[PDB]
RNA sequence: GAACAAUAGUAAGCACAAUCAUAGCACAUAAAAACGUUAGGUCAAGGUGUAGCUUAUGGGUUGGAAAGAAAUGGGCUACA
RNA sequence: AAUGAGACA
């Protein structure tokens, strides 16, 4: 069902419903301002739930003159990072 | 139609590989069944559907590894979080109406 | 926009020299009709609109 | 009123790129096709497989480069090699771009079992054709 | 040429009429390999060998 | 942050050789092309967009790697891998005289991960009957035996084979039909004397 | 996951037909020929009908690979008419343009 | 000034097998845009002239495929949106071409094929009579 | 090797090492995913077949204890799996070919009874007196020149 | 030698071809008279297409008001 | 918010126009047709807000949705 | 050619 998904702008343009016939002649008396939240405000390219440290994206490529390799993250360490978000 | 024509027609059929002996109109179908590829074995039929299981699973695994970011799946999770906060979530097994 | 026109004029002459160099012709007689047939070959744009095809002409003739 | 692949007029404050500023009936008149391949010729087969692979790249490239993608991709298929041309904003550090370039080239090559070419052109911001 | 695979068949009964139609169709089939074609011939041998009593009461005795 | 370096167009020489820049087919790089090219429908009062950041110049399959300067250089190096056509076979009439059999085969190239085209297995074999050794009786039998494959006007015989999966198998099968038809037209079998006066071609 | 439960059933139906495609062809050859004795043909009808129901070429349904619309699907592109226009109007399909004559 | 001295190293092993002679080779390129085919023809003709092939180029008539689809997603069958697929043809004939020359010409042509076009090659190979026919056997 | 885009064109020799190795890490990162989940790349639409794009396998395809399965682990650059399986084979009483024993020693001797360098799981004598190479060499019934 | 079309299409086509072919044998003054009679002018009337949603080129389906 | 022998209007954006397609032009036909109106039609192309179901409003198997008293719309074939 | 509107600002 990967092909069934859509774009972020398409989803918010439909959920907000700020372009229909309701908000034309005062038909919409909701009086509650629906707020749009940008879901990309907090992004760390490479970070994931499994906690994989990819050299180049999050961790620096070279460490003390030695190029780092692919490595995972400790369970306690990953929990703290998620708690930060 | 003469006996000379019958011999020539059969002799030509033998060389080119067609059926020599006379055959009924309905009896020619068995030749067609093996001459052509069956419908159920054509590549257009059994490979009609792209494997959505591989497509969905691969992108789901890449999502958790931080290499692919899907906006649409993030939208569902964000709205699902708000439903739990509002107090309207999905009950566990055996909790719908038996209580 | 006098200076912008002047910049376009000088680089068009330089660009004409490069086009003549790669086309293997005489740069002193690289006429506009030769440029049009040269551009139409290097960039074969199939479009029905005659004005939508790539062009490289005198900036005086292009800019209003 | 027709609404297929159009951006509606809203004063003069919303920028529009060249691709989005033309109605679909201008295809093959003012703008070309974003993808070119042999599948949609007259007497050529293998057209559905090309289409589904094309859609996946539209969804993969958009998610691989979040936010930094300028506009639609351009897909060229020559022989058995696949060429992908993209316009990417100056958002990520150059270290991350090469990481994604290497990641994309290898992953797609081993998935579609064909060589993949990924060429990038970087622009400071989205190019504006009208309004603004 | 698939005649060498029809040695063990009744030469005069309707089986010869039926089998030669199958071989003629297999001759014109480009999509099937040689090993796969023998499978069809072998299956017919198995099918006729399993069902022998029915051919006895069919009206003509077939070997 | 990181800045944008000036394009190499400024450093490009006036008389540098173009094909060294583009050895193979590559997309249109605005920085790598010294030519100032503008395309796209212009505004009501304006000019077409520039070559930087323009998708219209990117969709087009460029021919910068096939410049006429490069074509002559490319083709000349390939002249080693060639052998001359014999001069005696100049007129097409002599080609028929020295070679009476022509065979038609097809190969198909398409964009995709696969090359298997089922229409590439066809083999067409055409032979002029006047160049063979058929007798008066044998030639008449061959026409009556092959059916509609023989043209009475051009006196050409066309054999088409499609059952064999491969072109080489079809080619071996196509020539097999030609030789078995010739050896059979000379066998005056006993039943051939039972000719009807209505079946005579003359 | 496929886009709908209907699409999932079609995959199983196509898979089942492929396994029994050759066996059905051999048995159906006996039925479609009148030179074999009628007694053998009656036995053949019992065996061909004893095969699983899902192993039938006719039961195969052509849907859209994207939205699984049971009808309005072009066979060449295997896409629904709504999805086909969505891709064509954006210029994402090669050689496809609005018809004008 | 500094150039790689003698950076060419191809080998052409001349075997004893006679070369294959083609009576006439036909190349038919098909595409959507005439401009690409016009430039591709010029490239092919220029290369063919240098090799000395004496080719002839003609344009086969084009054909247009049309189909009609519904406009809206529900009812409204009186409004239709039509589409059109245009395939343009161009044929290049090669006469008196040897097998060795045919291989290099085709691969050089095929490698530079634009992504938006495809082609079909019809080779009319010529050869003498078969051994059984040539050798007198009744 | 580097992109022709000016923003991505390296500006110094320091950038060249950083840029090129970043791209190299991308290939290793992608190949890690391919090998981690082989079932997501088993589909083949390549004609003719390209064996250089199919996913590879490192885990022993045969989980049974046999001499044939032992040879697979040796050829797959596996040291811990080979030595443990070799001990099980010896305890089973089944004979082991001398050439296979020599092949096992070569893999262990080169790496010093250690694992090779993988993507992810100087001074002094690296050779150790208490090493498995000397232990197995003594246990060899017949020792050849090799 | 005329090809394509019906009996009247061929008859009209041959008529037009003869008028243009006979201009060589006729003096220039009567060539003008040929134009004034409509011999030398080609007929631009060609069959039109069928619009989608209509029975014919101009005819539409029955329009039920209510 | 216009008076041309001119009296408060100005220059751009969208639409009309022009251009493009139907292989000459022309004409004609296609194509186009903004901002809005009818809370017009489509939660059953697909996605999704809110509300509801969770051993059931979910999933699978087998069999079955007949029938026209009558009224009407659009069509084919006719009444030569 | 008499009649019609409800819970739209
Ligand atoms: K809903
Ligand atoms: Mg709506
Ligand atoms: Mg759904
Ligand atoms: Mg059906
Ligand atoms: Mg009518
Ligand atoms: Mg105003
Ligand atoms: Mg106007
Ligand atoms: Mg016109
Ligand atoms: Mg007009
Ligand atoms: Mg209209
Ligand atoms: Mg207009
Ligand atoms: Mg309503
Ligand atoms: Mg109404
Ligand atoms: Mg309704
Ligand atoms: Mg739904
Ligand atoms: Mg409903
Ligand atoms: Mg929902
Ligand atoms: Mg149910
Ligand atoms: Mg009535
Ligand atoms: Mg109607
Ligand atoms: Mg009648
Ligand atoms: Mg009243």
């Amino acid at each position: 069902s990967f092909f069934t998904k859509l774009t972020a702008d398409e989803l918010w343009k439909g959920a907000l419903a700020e372009s229909g016939a309701g908000a034309r002649k005062g038909r919409g008396k909701r009086t509650k301002k629906k707020r749009r939240k940008d879901l990309n405000r907090g992004q760390i390219i490479g970070e994931g739930r499994h906690g994989f440290l990819w050299p180049g994206l999050n961790i620096p490529l070279m460490r003390n003159g030695a190029v780092q390799t692919i490595a995972q993250r400790s369970k306690e360490d990953q929990e703290k990072v998620e708690a930060d978000m | 139609l003469s006996e000379y024509a019958v011999r020539m027609s059969r002799l030509s059929a033998r060389l080119f590989g067609e059926v020599a002996r006379p055959t009924d109109s309905k009896s020619m179908k068995v030749v067609k069944l093996f001459s052509e590829q069956p419908l159920a074995k054509r590549k257009e039929t059994y490979d009609w559907y792209p494997n959505h299981n591989t497509y969905f699973a691969l992108m789901g695994t890449l999502r958790f590894l931080g290499l692919y970011r899907d906006e649409h799946q993030d939208f569902r999770d964000e709205q699902l979080r708000l439903k739990k906060l509002r107090g309207k979530g999905k009950p566990r097994k055996g909790e719908g109406k038996r209580a | 926009t006098v200076d912008f026109i002047k910049k376009q004029i000088e680089e068009f002459n330089i660009g004409k020299r490069h086009l003549a160099n790669m086309m293997g012709e005489d740069p002193e007689t690289f006429t506009q009709e030769d440029i049009d047939r040269a551009i139409a070959y290097l960039f074969p744009s199939g479009l029905f609109e005659k004005r939508a095809r790539p062009i490289m002409k005198h900036p005086e003739e292009i800019f209003p | 009123k027709n609404r297929a692949a159009r951006v509606r007029v809203s004063k003069g404050d919303k920028p529009v790129t060249y691709e989005e500023a033309h109605a679909p009936h201008y295809i093959a008149h003012r703008k070309g096709w974003l993808s070119l391949h042999t599948g949609n010729l007259d007497g050529e087969d293998h057209a559905a497989e090309r289409t589904v692979e094309d859609v996946f790249l539209r969804k993969f490239m958009l998610g691989t480069f979040p936010g930094c993608l300028a506009d639609q991709l351009v897909l060229k298929r020559r022989a058995n090699q696949l060429e992908i041309c993209a316009l990417v904003l100056r958002q990520l550090p150059p270290h991350k771009f090469y990481f994604l370039v290497g990641y994309s080239e290898t992953l797609l090559s081993h998935f579609y079992k064909c060589p993949v070419h990924l060429h990038l052109q970087t622009v400071p911001s989205k190019v504006v054709y009208k309004y603004i | 040429f698939l005649d060498k695979y029809l040695q063990d068949f009744p030469k005069q009964g309707p089986i010869r009429h039926f089998m030669e139609l199958v071989t003629c169709g297999l001759s014109k089939n480009p999509y099937l390999s040689v090993k796969q074609k023998v499978e069809h011939i072998e299956w017919f041998r198995n099918y006729f060998n399993e069902k022998r009593v029915i051919l006895k009461e069919s009206g003509i005795q077939l070997n | 942050r990181r800045k944008a370096l000036p394009p190499r167009t400024e450093k490009m020489a006036v008389d540098q050789d173009w094909p060294s820049v583009y050895p193979v087919a590559a997309p249109f790089k605005p920085s790598a092309v010294p030519l100032p090219v503008r395309m796209g429908y212009p505004v009501k009062r304006g000019v077409p967009m520039a070559k930087e950041g323009n998708l219209e110049l990117l969709k087009i399959p460029n021919f910068l790697h096939l410049t006429p300067v490069a074509i002559k250089r490319h083709c000349e190096a390939l002249k080693d891998f060639c052998t001359e056509w014999p001069a005696a076979l100049d007129s097409d009439e002599k080609c028929e005289k020295h070679f009476p059999i022509e065979i038609d085969t097809a190969d198909y190239v398409s964009a995709g991960p696969s090359i298997r085209n089922p229409k590439a297995r066809v083999v067409t074999l055409r032979v002029k009957l006047s160049s063979l050794n058929l007798d008066d009786h044998a030639k008449k039998k061959l026409i009556k035996l092959v059916g509609d494959r023989y043209c009475k006007s051009t006196d050409v015989l066309t054999i088409k084979t499609d059952r064999c999966p491969l072109k080489r198998q079809n080619y071996d099968y196509a020539v097999y039909l030609l030789t078995v038809l010739y050896h059979e037209s000379w066998k005056t079998e006993e039943w051939e004397k039972k000719k009807t006066e209505a079946d005579m071609e003359e | 996951y496929y886009v709908d439960w209907k699409m999932l059933r079609d995959v199983k139906r196509r898979k089942m037909a492929y396994e029994y495609a050759d066996e059905r062809l051999r048995i159906n050859s006996l039925r479609k020929n009148t030179i074999l004795p009628k007694d053998l043909q009656e036995v053949a009808d019992e065996e061909i009908a004893s095969l699983p129901r899902d192993s039938c070429p006719v039961r195969i349904r052509n849907r859209c690979v994207m939205t699984s619309r049971p009808r309005g699907v072009k066979r060449r592109w295997r896409l629904s008419r709504i999805v086909f226009r969505h891709l064509a109007d954006h210029g994402q399909l090669s050689g496809v343009q609005r018809a004008m004559w | 000034v500094d150039v790689p001295k003698d950076m060419t190293k191809p080998e052409i092993t001349i075997s004893d097998e006679p070369d294959t002679l083609y009576k006439r080779l036909s190349v038919l390129v098909k595409g959507h845009d005439k401009a690409v085919l016009d430039s591709y023809e010029y490239f092919a003709v220029l290369a063919a002239k240098e090799l000395g092939i004496s080719i002839k180029v003609h344009e086969p008539p084009r054909k247009i495929e049309r189909f009609t689809l519904l406009k809206s997603v529900h009812i409204f069958k009186k409004h239709r949106v039509q589409y059109e697929m245009r395939t343009l043809y161009r044929c290049l004939e090669l006469e008196h071409l040897t097998g060795s020359t045919a291989d290099v010409y085709l691969e050089y042509i095929q490698r530079n094929l634009p992504e938006g076009v495809a082609m079909e090659v019809t080779k009319t190979k010529l050869e003498q009579l078969p051994e059984h026919i040539r050798k007198p056997i009744w | 090797v580097f992109q022709d885009d000016p923003y991505l064109i390296p500006t110094s020799s320091v950038e060249s090492h950083s840029f090129l190795l970043a791209k190299k890490s991308g290939e290793n990162a992608a190949k890690f995913i391919i090998n981690s989940y082989p079932k997501y790349f088993q589909k083949d639409i390549a004609e003719p077949h390209i064996p250089c794009l199919m996913p590879e396998y490192f885990e022993p395809q045969i989980e049974d204890v046999s001499e044939a399965a032992l040879q697979e682990r040796i050829k797959l650059r596996k040291v811990k799996a080979s030595v443990d399986m070799f001990d099980q084979l010896l305890q089973a009483g089944t004979t082991v070919s001398l050439e296979t024993t020599n092949s096992l020693l070569d893999l262990l001797c080169y790496y010093g009874n250690q694992e090779p360098s993988a993507n992810y799981n100087h001074l002094g004598v690296t050779w150790r007196t208490k090493n498995n190479a000397e232990r197995i060499f003594a246990l060899m019934p017949e020792k050849n020149a090799h | 030698a005329v090809s394509g079309g019906g009996r009247s299409a061929q008859a009209g086509a041959v008529r037009l071809a003869m008028a243009r072919a006979l201009c060589s044998f006729v003096t220039e003054d009567e060539v003008e008279w040929m134009r004034q009679a409509g011999l030398l002018t080609a007929d631009p009337r060609v069959r039109e297409r069928k619009k989608p949603g209509q029975e014919g080129a101009r005819r539409k389906f029955t329009w039920k008001k209510r």
